[PDB]
């Protein structure tokens, strides 16, 4: 009894202590069980997040009661060599709070159809029992079709079920198939590496019935196309460990604590081992509390900042005190040796192509692709063509490596950098400055348009009898980074303080950056280099990567590593962060995500341009093709709208296209067999003849634009979208926010390679299907919302670019109410379209148009120059000139059953990636006996695909990376082309499978594999083309070295054959608006800046309350007090944010650490929590999307040409968005817009 | 002399990234009840600011800590016995629900349920969890200076830029931000426990954590004016106050606390300290308050010093516990290696949760700088963060502990650069801050490489002494509701018996 | 009439004395964790330290008051007091009350977060102070102490258990009978309500030594 209890008072008293202070009790603690209770649990389950961080973290998953009720990161992983730190426990906040999902009040649990819609769907089908022609009397209406795409984004969700939803998903692709095309049926997913099977499953269904699959990496600007041009790859980066070798870091454009958090401790860890580390950001960021120095460059002038440290690196590292470490290096693995030619302009010169060896007499001695392998000069002063130079990948075996080697006697040779000293004549070289350019926001500085220099050349007698002056990639970079050699040029800098074409005092004018930090640094970095033998690196983000002029930040950060021989060492290097790009076991699951173990090809598509057409964001572009050119490019051979250039790029092979054709088709073999031809030349013909069109010339004439839209694992409409306002009013058909008249409206030039009509074609999209577990700003938008499992319902696995471990997402529990795993959710859909379709779809021929891939023999296809065969002037041919065109034959009736098996072409076919191909009949022998076969239809005998479990171990059986049986055979096949052994690189590893069922029991790392250029070593760290170097693999280009020089004739005329000072662009968004509808407070223009966020990862989390409790309640904006004061605007007061794009409200957060003149809207805050009416627009307040808009750049259009050849997410137009300005001001009125009667009045 | 033990922590600020990770694990699993839902027994705070609750550090307005009085006696700031009592029936000095924030919550509901036809799209607003009513405006937050979120002038009213001439510091080019992440510190000489009238807080002997008990708490609610830290949240709907329990549950069998485990930026370090429980009251109370922290490194035992060990076992510490001592983290970093100072050692508290201040970027100059005494890294004079502001964070004042401290990190690393990059021993950064190499290889170990293992030595509470662990392990948990938890008489009204209990007793002796 | 006050006088004491102790033991051996004093301060601030004070320091001055003027300087004499010192401790304890019940009555965040019992016995303690305080006018009419003799005898009668403890109150003023009954009701109702906190008045502190360590138990 505690009452009879209190009489033992005296007896419970111990001895005192401390002289009287204190007190020992012997008294009852029974009720300290009360928290040891609520820590208890069921159990705990391994998981892990599918969202875009990069973490890939493990998680302990706790159920009690039966229930999820919270999670804390497993601390088991691998340990690394004792030497360095270990990964755990990995986490982040936004991970901490994922547990908050399962049962909250924006969890989705049933499916969900607008009730317009179901209203009309219902009445349908009582008079229409084929659900087809149900759909078909719906959308053949335009007044019904009408009154269900305004309603979006207005209300009325009402619960429905599965089978009803299915039947009209099903009837609806099967409708839009048969009577427009299997292209006007689309799936948009992002990041496959967060949740592979996830992807896998709707990437699934939309490959089968032949719709397309939109890419993420450019649409995103995670994509450095830099990387591709230097190195002819997408994305490749040494591991967070690595950093831990590294003496000397640079976190540029990077918030590391923020955005790579569970890495962040390798940072902070590594200074305690001496390293040294310097954050350059504008702000006081995050990052920089954990550096020894914080510079803090003008936004948007970066690159003016790296070349003139590249300047001091080459005058004091490479010319005045030559490094041999340095020297070396560039040698062995750049183009600098490599030959250019000059082309003759009015008393000048102007850099050209790279010489080939084709252009000599005797071609060098080169019988195969002798006009794709480039040439140098040895020591000796001879010509040579140099191993692995693009030319040997394909048509011959055993000389596309690094060997310092003569590619026709296979002699040792040694390649001379600088012609200087043995020139026949010093010729003027232009070369063009842009510094001068620029708006009124960024210091600018004047020299001319084009800078003469002298370069040392010699003059060649060519093959066709003519004659040629050259000089080396190297010589063209000294000068044109300004470095004087003795030739008196008077565009060359006397010394740092010469403002000069490229040089510290030039730099510090351009960005505010002290010429003295610049110096000092670029020094230091430059000797850590020379004395570690390139343990130096860079680790950049968005905060550079998401400029319109992305390349330049790039190149000039690149350059700076290239020159110190940084670039291949452990602890060296490009080190690029921004999305989970990283699906390790690569060519495991890209056959099952996109069917290619049933059908090949699949219908990839590049989702900037994407788009930038469809939802007509072209209809209002400020930019011109034009104010970008080179100033020594003929100005005439280049007009027409940006959208032009993608339309061209389209017919000529170099990007891929959606719709692809204006015609269906499904319908193009009938024609050809009417008219006595295959397909293929019927489609050929019906093209040059202008009987059939690209699709892409008539996006708006009611049968070329996409109508049906899935998206999963993404909240485009909220979130990734650029240009939301165009969005809604272009492919949703709502009202929209946009402010500014089109190119219409103004009078403006039209384009030359697309029709134009005065009232755009509007509510493009039939039927929009999401798939989410909460209720976001895209599933608010849509006609149909499918509740998915969380992924701590559900079994998947992710990889990531940080680590090297592959580990799983587990089900803790079934998944809630009536949620299903996208697996699920897509199998479902896909067997109902089996039976809706019978009857509409039977077995089909399907022409497919393919571009001109990297990595395959076709990426040789226009080695000089750009010739269009719509212009006349070549050829159409398909593959070289322009696309591939394949035929496909869909089993419609059949694609559940095909969905849920392995097919045959892994077995007749094979498999493979990245250039080379392997048998893999034993993995799928091992298949049949873990997943069990059909026992009868179409796929009787071949391995199951039912659940996701089957599907995770088909992607690890399959690939190199899990396999160390297909390691081998990839590193074997790899070894014919390059004639150098690799299979070493795995034959240690050879008996290693990994299983599903181990990695839940401990994640696992993964095995070295030639889908990648680190090695997953026990004594060295993965660094990114480490194999390159050390294996002497050729890295993808056009030389087979790392490019500085881009010789396309496109990228010469865009003025960037060599990296160049770019300023930020002017979007022209803002000065026909401001001032237009004023509320009475003054109005600024400012830089909008979106860096990503700290309360969410993206869009995600963004609404969880403990996020939300975290950070500022809702969607903020950050501004500099100063900027804030001269405004009016205190903390936390309402303000609104916009341009011509459209509007976007939010609170203020005013701080010092924010520079004057630019505000941070940190990525994605969305629209579905606490924002008020907007006082422009009168609707809701929209997101930071609101006020962005996609303008392409012709650079990143570049197709057929090596390294420049198309790959899913590998190139293609980038979604950048940071040269955006928009007009800010404090709102008076605060309408909620609502009916609750519970709005203010912000005074002054 | 009477040796007790207790799992200390360390926190290294030089690596937080402040990421608040730490805050979330511990909110899902202790206080995600109505309640204590504005209540983050783990918090991290952006320095400079004012915290959480606001201007928690101003203890002239809180009234929290202990006074030393002019006779020598220690006093709660507060009020002696009857002072306090005279404030029970209205705490003037406590803080109301807005010095922390109004908990809220979002209409998401809104967003599935709202209406065909709606003039506008639908939005979620927010909700007090209060009053249950709409909010026009979320005004504040529990991390609302999250990353100098607020006007300088606003920020910089930080208690802890007292004495300090604070306008350059409002100059862009002079910017600096830090993190101060806090929990309960569980100190020695606690004043919640001191400013209890029920006598409801106590400190455990085993191990030193300091709990509130939810039986015997009376909801007299003086304990939270009386910590100075402002680590006690009143639940206002239990009517009863609550605290970060220091995870007891787990560090009772060897686990680290759920914020430690989970820190991802591995900064926290749990570690046995012993200390001479009857040299409390003189060390809380010495004079001058520059002296309290080495006052309380004197209270701190050597654990390999078997003078100590042999008093420690005639007290009754466990054999684990004196082994896990032998090899504690937090005891090399407080006591021999000097990087780790109290939290307000002014407080007269003696905390046990202790902080390696953080390094920073180097201060603005005319140009680029020279090499100095470090070469290309840091020398400690030209680190942004005014170390006096720190020094009145962490050592009442004082800057040479804090000198001390930061000069031997960046001692370390000159020491560890000349090893790693250029291949030689260069120990004259060493030399002139007293650290041997071996020292600054075992700093190396502990602070760069930072195993698992080095960074949690937590030895088990030993549930068995003492006690009967036998009927407890085969029938705790089963809650029937037996009525007969909680008292150590056996009678009941309810004429029940303790279900992990045996009550038939041997009569074979 | 006579039924009623036999019920009311000498039967009503008894159940309302056996529920309060039973009550009392009862709550406090299963129910720990709802004995406390339930402050709402940090909630609402404003006003509660004048108030809180005014009503605590007068229901207190009444209480030591009522306790040893009833249970226990002539007759007339302790009236006297009764009237001038608590009618000033009622007038202070009234004032305080009514200042809470306002409170907790219309200030949001205190009624959103109220139990209905907090209301019920607070408005009922508001209703005794103001009845105590109507009694003075009727005590006024017999200064020689002759109505407090009747009443206090009463009393008396009840906490020893004599019978006919009814008699004692024979002809004394109606409000006095009110008084006694809405009081022994507040009895009745306390084991139920917030008023256990009273139990825990913390005397001990005054002579505990300041630091408390349990031992392993
Ligand atoms: N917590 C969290 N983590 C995530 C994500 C998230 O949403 N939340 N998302 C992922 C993804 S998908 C990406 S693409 C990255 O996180 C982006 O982060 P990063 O730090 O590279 O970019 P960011 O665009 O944020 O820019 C980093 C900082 O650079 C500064 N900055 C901004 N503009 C510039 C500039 O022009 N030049 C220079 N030198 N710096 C600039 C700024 O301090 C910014 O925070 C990554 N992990
Ligand atoms: O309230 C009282 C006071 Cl104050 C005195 Cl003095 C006496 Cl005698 C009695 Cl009976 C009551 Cl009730
Ligand atoms: S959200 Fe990403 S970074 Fe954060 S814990 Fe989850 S996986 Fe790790
Ligand atoms: S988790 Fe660790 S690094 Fe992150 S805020 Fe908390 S204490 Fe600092
Ligand atoms: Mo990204």
């Amino acid at each position: 009894s505690k009452f009879l209890d209190r009489f033992r008072y005296f007896k419970q008293k111990g001895e005192t202590f401390a002289d009287g202070h204190g007190q020992l009790l012997n008294t009852n603690r029974d009720w300290e069980d009360g928290y040891r209770q609520r820590w208890q649990h069921d159990k705990i389950v391994r998981s892990t997040h599918g969202v875009n961080c990069t973490g890939s973290c493990s998680w302990k998953i706790y159920v009690k009661n039966g229930l999820v009720t919270w999670e804390t990161q497993q601390t088991d992983y691998p340990r690394t060599r004792p030497d360095l730190p270990n990964h755990e426990p990995r986490g982040c906040p936004r991970g901490a709070s994922y547990s908050w999902y399962l049962y909250s009040a924006n969890r989705l649990k049933y499916p969900m159809m607008r009730k317009r819609l179901m209203k009309m769907w219902r009445e349908a089908k009582a008079l229409h029992s084929d659900p087809v022609e149900a759909w078909a009397s719906i959308i053949e209406d335009a007044d019904k079709a009408k009154s269900f795409k305004q309603a979006r984004g207005r209300g009325g969700f009402v619960r429905s079920s599965w089978q009803e939803v299915n039947e009209l998903i099903a009837a609806s692709n099967v409708y839009t198939i048969k009577n427009y095309g299997p292209d006007r049926v689309a799936g948009f997913s992002p990041i496959p590496a967060m949740s592979m099977v996830s992807y896998a499953s709707g990437a699934r269904y939309l490959s089968l019935i032949g719709g397309t699959c939109l890419s993420f990496y450019d649409w995103y600007c995670d994509l450095p196309p830099a990387s591709p041009q230097t190195w002819g790859e997408q994305t490749d980066v040494p591991e967070s460990a690595d950093w831990y070798n590294s003496s000397y870091i640079i976190a540029w454009g990077s918030n590391v604590p923020q955005t790579r958090t569970p890495d962040a401790h390798f940072f902070t860890e590594v200074r305690y081992k001496g390293t040294k580390t310097v954050a350059v950001t504008p702000d006081y960021a995050e990052i920089a509390k954990l550096c020894d120095l914080w510079l803090a460059p003008k936004q948007g002038t970066d690159a003016a900042m790296a070349l003139a440290m590249g300047h001091v690196m080459l005058r004091e590292f490479h010319l005045d005190n030559p490094s041999q470490y340095f020297t070396d290096y560039v040698r062995r693995y750049t183009d600098m040796p490599m030959l250019v030619m000059l082309e003759e302009r009015d008393g000048y010169y102007a850099a050209g192509r790279m010489l080939r060896a084709a252009d000599l007499v005797d071609a060098l001695g080169q019988e195969n692709n002798p006009e794709w392998k480039t040439v140098a000069f040895n020591t000796n002063g001879e010509m040579v063509a140099p191993n692995g130079s693009i030319g040997f990948r394909w048509g011959e075996k055993g000389k596309w490596n690094l060997e310092q080697r003569d590619g026709k006697t296979g002699e040792e040779t040694e390649l001379q950098l600088s012609l200087l000293g043995s020139q026949d004549e010093i010729a003027e070289v232009g070369f063009p400055y842009f510094g001068g350019d620029g708006t009124e926001h960024f210091n600018k500085v004047e020299l001319e348009n084009v800078l003469l220099h002298k370069l040392p050349v010699k003059r060649l007698q060519l093959a066709d009898g003519s004659t040629a002056l050259v000089t080396t990639v190297y010589d063209l970079t000294l000068a044109n980074y300004g470095l004087e050699r003795g030739l008196n040029d008077v565009n060359c800098a006397t010394s740092y303080d010469d403002v000069k074409a490229y040089t510290p005092a030039w730099a510090e004018q351009i960005t505010g950056v002290s010429r003295s930090q610049i110096i000092r640094i670029a020094r230091e970095f430059a000797d850590n280099a020379d004395k570690t033998h390139g343990r130096s690196m860079i680790i950049v983000g968005a905060g550079l990567n998401h400029w319109y002029h992305l390349d330049m930040n790039y190149r000039g950060l690149i350059n700076m590593l290239i020159f110190c021989g940084c670039v291949g060492q452990s602890g060296g290097g490009w080190a690029h962060y921004v999305g989970q790009e990283k699906l390790r076991p690569q060519t495991g699951w890209q056959p099952l995500a996109f069917a290619l173990d049933w059908q090949r090809p699949a219908r990839h598509m590049n989702s900037t341009s994407y788009f930038y057409n469809h939802s007509s964001q072209w209809r209002y572009e400020t930019v011109t093709a034009e104010e970008l050119l080179s100033p020594m490019a003929d100005k005439s051979r280049y007009t027409g709208h940006l959208i032009d250039f993608n339309v061209r790029a389209e017919r000529m092979g170099w990007l891929p296209s959606a719709p692809q054709l204006g015609t269906n088709p499904l319908t193009i073999a009938g024609e050809a067999e009417k008219a006595g031809m295959n397909p293929v030349d019927y489609t050929v013909k019906s093209l040059k003849e202008g009987s059939i069109r690209f699709a892409a010339e008539q996006p708006e004439n009611g049968k070329n634009h996409p109508r049906n839209l899935f998206i999963w694992r993404s909240n485009l409409l909220g979130s990734s979208g650029k240009g939301h306002e165009f969005m809604l009013k272009y492919l949703l058909g709502t009202e929209h926010g946009i402010q500014g008249k089109d190119l219409g409206q103004q009078g403006g030039v039209k384009p030359e390679e697309v029709d134009w009509q005065d009232n755009g074609l509007e509510g493009k999209l039939d039927l929009v299907v999401t798939l989410d577990f909460r209720l976001s700003s895209t599933c608010l938008y849509s006609d149909i919302i499918l509740p998915t499992a969380t992924w701590y319902e559900k079994d998947d696995m992710n990889t990531s670019d940080m680590h090297p471990f592959i580990h799983p997402l587990s089900a803790a529990v079934d998944p809630a109410w009536e949620a299903k795993s996208d697996w699920e959710i897509y199998k479902a859909i896909a067997k109902k379209f089996s039976e809706v379709c019978v009857g509409h779809l039977g077995k089909e021929t399907d022409i497919v148009t393919l571009p001109i891939q990297h990595d395959s023999a076709a990426e040789l296809a226009q080695p000089l120059d750009v010739k269009d065969w719509k212009k006349g002037e070549c050829d159409l041919i398909p593959g070289k000139t322009a696309p591939h065109i394949m035929v496909v034959e869909r089993d419609y009736p059949a694609t559940y059953e095909r969905f849920t098996s392995i097919g045959p072409l892994m077995e007749k076919i094979g498999n493979g990636g990245k250039g080379i191909a392997w048998n893999t009949q034993s993995e799928m022998d091992l298949l049949r006996k873990l997943n069990y076969t059909k026992a009868e239809g179409p796929a009787k005998g071949q391995p199951m695909l039912n659940t996701a479990i089957d599907a995770a171990e088909m992607i690890l059986t399959l690939a190199p990376e899990t396999n160390g049986q297909v390691a081998v055979k990839a590193w074997a096949a790899l070894s014919e082309f390059t004639g150098r052994d690799h299979t070493h690189l795995a034959l240690n590893k050879e008996d290693e499978k990994i299983r599903f069922r181990d990695i839940q029991a401990q994640p696992r790392k993964i095995i070295s594999s030639p889908t990648w250029s680190g090695l997953e070593d026990e004594h060295v760290s993965y660094n990114a083309g480490y194999t390159n170097v050390h294996e002497l693999i050729p890295w993808r280009t056009l030389s087979g070295r790392q490019q500085l020089y881009q010789d396309h004739q496109w990228m010469r005329d865009f003025g960037e054959s060599l990296l160049v000072y770019r300023p930020p662009i002017d979007t022209r968004s803002v000065k026909e608006v401001i001032g237009q509808k004023s509320n009475g407070n003054q109005e600024k223009a400012l830089n909008f800046l979106t860096p990503h966020q700290k309360w969410g990862i993206h869009s995600t989390y963004s609404d969880n309350l403990l996020m939300l409790t975290l950070g500022r309640g809702g969607p903020v904006v950050w501004l500099s007090e100063a900027d804030a004061k001269d405004l009016g605007i205190a903390d936390n007061d309402w303000i609104e944010v916009f341009n011509s794009n459209g509007a976007l409200t939010a609170r203020a957060v005013v701080s010092q650490r924010v520079p004057a003149g630019m505000t941070m809207m940190y990525h994605a805050q969305e629209r579905i929590v606490n924002l008020p009416g907007s006082e422009i627009t009168q609707q809701r307040g929209g997101i930071h999307n609101s006020v962005t808009r996609i303008t392409p750049k012709p650079t990143h259009m570049i197709g057929g040409y090596a390294h420049l050849a198309y790959g899913f997410n590998y190139y293609g137009t980038v979604g950048s968005n940071r040269d955006e300005f928009v007009v800010v001001r404090k709102m008076k009125n605060i309408d909620w817009l609502d009916g609750e009667g519970n709005d203010q009045v912000q005074e002054s | 002399m009477k040796i007790r033990s207790q799992v200390g922590m360390v926190l290294n600020l030089d690596k937080c990234i402040g990421c608040h990770t730490c805050s979330v694990t511990a909110k899902n699993v202790w206080t995600s009840r109505e309640g204590v839902e504005y209540a983050w027994f783990n918090n991290v705070e952006t320095k400079p600011g004012q915290g959480f609750p606001t201007d928690w550090e101003n203890q002239e307005k809180y009234k929290g800590g202990w006074i030393r009085k002019i006779n020598g006696k220690l006093q709660p700031r507060m009020g002696n016995r009857a002072m306090l009592l005279g404030k029970i029936f209205a705490n003037p000095h406590l803080p109301g629900i807005d010095d922390y924030y109004e908990p809220f919550d979002f209409d998401y509901q809104n967003l599935h349920t709202a209406p065909e036809g709606s003039k506008s799209q639908p939005i979620a607003r927010p909700r007090s969890l209060i009053t249950g009513e709409r909010m026009a405006k979320i005004e504040k937050g529990p991390n609302w200076e999250d990353d100098l979120g607020g006007e300088f002038d606003k920020l910089a009213k930080d208690k802890n830029f007292d004495n300090i001439q604070k306008a350059m510091y409002s100059q862009f080019e002079n910017t600096f931000m830090m993190y101060l992440p806090r929990l309960c510190e569980h100190c020695l000489n606690p004043a919640c426990v001191a400013t209890c009238p029920s006598g409801a807080i106590y400190k455990r002997e085993e191990d030193g954590i300091v709990l509130i008990d939810q039986d015997k708490c009376r909801g007299w609610r003086m304990c939270i004016t009386g910590c100075p830290y402002k680590k006690i949240y009143f639940n206002w709907k239990s009517g009863k106050s609550e605290k970060c329990i220091f995870c007891y549950p787990r560090i009772e069998a060897g686990q680290p606390t759920v914020c430690s485990e989970t820190c991802v930026g591995r900064i926290r370090y749990l570690g046995v300290l012993l200390y001479d429980a009857d040299a409390i009251e003189r060390a809380a109370s010495t004079e001058n308050e520059k002296d309290l922290y080495q006052r309380q490194l004197d209270v701190f035992l050597d654990p390999n010093d078997p003078k100590v060990i042999e008093q420690a076992i005639k007290d009754g510490i466990p054999l684990s516990v004196i082994e896990a001592a032998q090899q504690s983290p937090v005891y090399k970093m407080a006591m021999e290696w000097k990087l780790a100072l109290p939290l307000h050692p002014e407080y007269r508290t003696l905390p046990m949760v202790w902080y390696v201040p953080p390094l920073s970027p180097i201060q603005s100059a005319a140009d680029a700088g020279e090499l100095g005494s470090n070469g290309i890294l840091p020398d400690v004079e030209s680190l942004r963060i005014p170390v006096q502001y720190l020094a009145n964070l962490l050592t009442a004042g004082d800057t040479k502990p804090v000198l001390r401290a930061l000069k031997r990190m960046l001692a370390m690393r000159h020491y560890k650069r000349a090893e790693t990059v250029d291949g030689k021993v260069d120990t004259r950064a060493l030399e002139e801050v007293g650290l041997t190499e071996a020292q600054a290889q075992e700093m190396y170990r502990y602070l760069a490489i930072a195993n698992y293992e080095d960074r949690f030595v937590v030895p088990s509470s030993h549930r068995e002494l003492a006690r009967e662990a036998f009927p407890e392990k085969n029938g705790c948990g089963f809650t029937f509701g037996d009525g007969c938890h909680g008292s150590d008489t056996k009678f009941n009204l309810f004429n029940s018996r303790r279900i992990d209990a045996i009550d038939v007793t041997s009569k074979t002796e | 009439m006579q039924f009623l006050n036999m019920f009311f006088f000498d039967i009503y004491p008894y159940i309302a004395g056996a529920v309060f102790l039973i009550g009392s033991w009862l709550r406090y051996d299963y129910g720990q964790y709802t004995w406390r004093a339930a402050s709402s301060q940090m909630l609402d601030r404003k006003g509660m330290n004048l108030a809180s004070n005014l009503f605590h320091i007068g229901i207190l001055g009444i209480f030591v008051g009522h306790f040893f003027g009833m249970l226990t300087l002539p007759i007339e004499v302790k009236q006297k007091m009764a009237m001038f010192a608590g009618g000033a401790s009622g007038v202070l304890c009234l004032i305080g009350g009514v200042l809470l019940l306002k409170r907790r009555l219309f200030s949001p965040r205190v009624r959103a977060t109220t139990t209905g019992a907090d209301i019920l016995i607070l408005s009922l303690l508001v209703i005794q102070c103001a009845l105590g305080l109507l009694t003075i006018p009727f005590s006024a009419q017999h200064m020689d102490g002759s109505e407090m003799m009747k009443l206090v005898g009463w009393a008396q009668s009840v906490v020893t258990f004599h019978g006919g403890a009814s008699q004692h109150l024979d002809g004394v003023a109606f409000i006095f009978r009110l008084h006694l009954v809405l009081g022994m009701t507040l009895f009745l109702l306390f084991p139920f309500s917030r008023l256990i906190h009273i139990w825990s008045v913390p005397v001990e502190y005054l002579t505990r030594k300041y630091q408390l360590v349990r031992a392993r138990h």
